């Protein structure tokens, strides 16, 4: 085919190893990050619910 | 198909005859007779196939590439521009390669062409060599296996580096 062929193929293989690479080292900092100080969707670690408790008045007046 | 601006040759000069002696020439007769029995057959060959040759006569082109920025000009970590600059870098070094090579060949023809007198005519195919391979040491030298365009900078840098240092005093 041609060396501009084989030229722009490794071009666009770079591009793609080059940005798998930054997005690997974004997602270790982000679990880093994440796991220091929970605060989005990821290593969020259970809590009691709060729909299995009881709002009813109770015999007791003090509660 | 060569010439003489890259092959430089100094024009002949042979002596004429002046046979002082009545013998006669071995040397003569058997090149006449060379040329009578296998020079003019082969050139009647040869010009069988060069007019073959004109019959299907074909071109081809010396491929050339144009000047992609320089690694200097290039971001580290941004692998496209690295790739280019060090291709061309590359490409360079291998024209480097064969310069040396053609001026190897010039100092060759040079001494060989002298004989006897190659340490008094060859001072300017001598002087070329020594400045071309002062330069390629300057650029190319102790790189290592894995040479590269970001070696030859960093060479490079430092060698100037050192030259402004010796500069101030």
């Amino acid at each position: 085919d041609g060396p501009e062929k084989n030229y722009e193929k490794t071009l666009a293989i770079l591009q793609i190893e080059s940005e798998k690479a930054e997005l690997r080292l974004k997602e270790q900092e982000v679990r880093r990050l994440m796991r220091a100080r929970g605060d989005g969707p990821w290593y969020q670690f259970p809590t009691p619910e709060k729909e299995f408790i009881d709002h009813s008045p109770k015999a007791t007046p003090d509660n | 198909s060569w010439d003489k601006d890259v092959y430089p040759e100094p024009p002949s000069r042979t002596p004429a005859p002046s046979p002082q002696t009545s013998l006669p020439n071995p040397i003569t007769y058997l090149t006449k007779a060379y040329d009578l029995v296998v020079d003019w057959p082969v050139t009647l060959v040869r010009e069988f196939i060069e007019r073959q040759h004109a019959k299907n006569r074909t071109y081809y082109y010396h491929r050339q590439y144009r000047r992609v920025p320089d690694i200097t000009e290039c971001k580290e970590g941004d692998v496209l521009c690295i790739y280019e600059a060090e291709m061309q870098w590359r490409r360079d070094f291998k024209v480097d390669q064969e310069i040396m090579n053609i001026i190897q060949e010039r100092l060759k023809a040079c001494q060989q062409r002298e004989g006897e007198n190659y340490q008094q005519n060859c001072a300017k195919e001598l002087e070329q060599f020594t400045k071309v391979t002062k330069a390629y040491q300057d650029r190319y030298l102790d790189l290592g296996a894995y040479y590269s365009a970001r070696k030859c900078l960093a060479k490079q840098k430092q060698r100037m580096l050192e030259e402004r240092k010796a500069a101030r005093q």
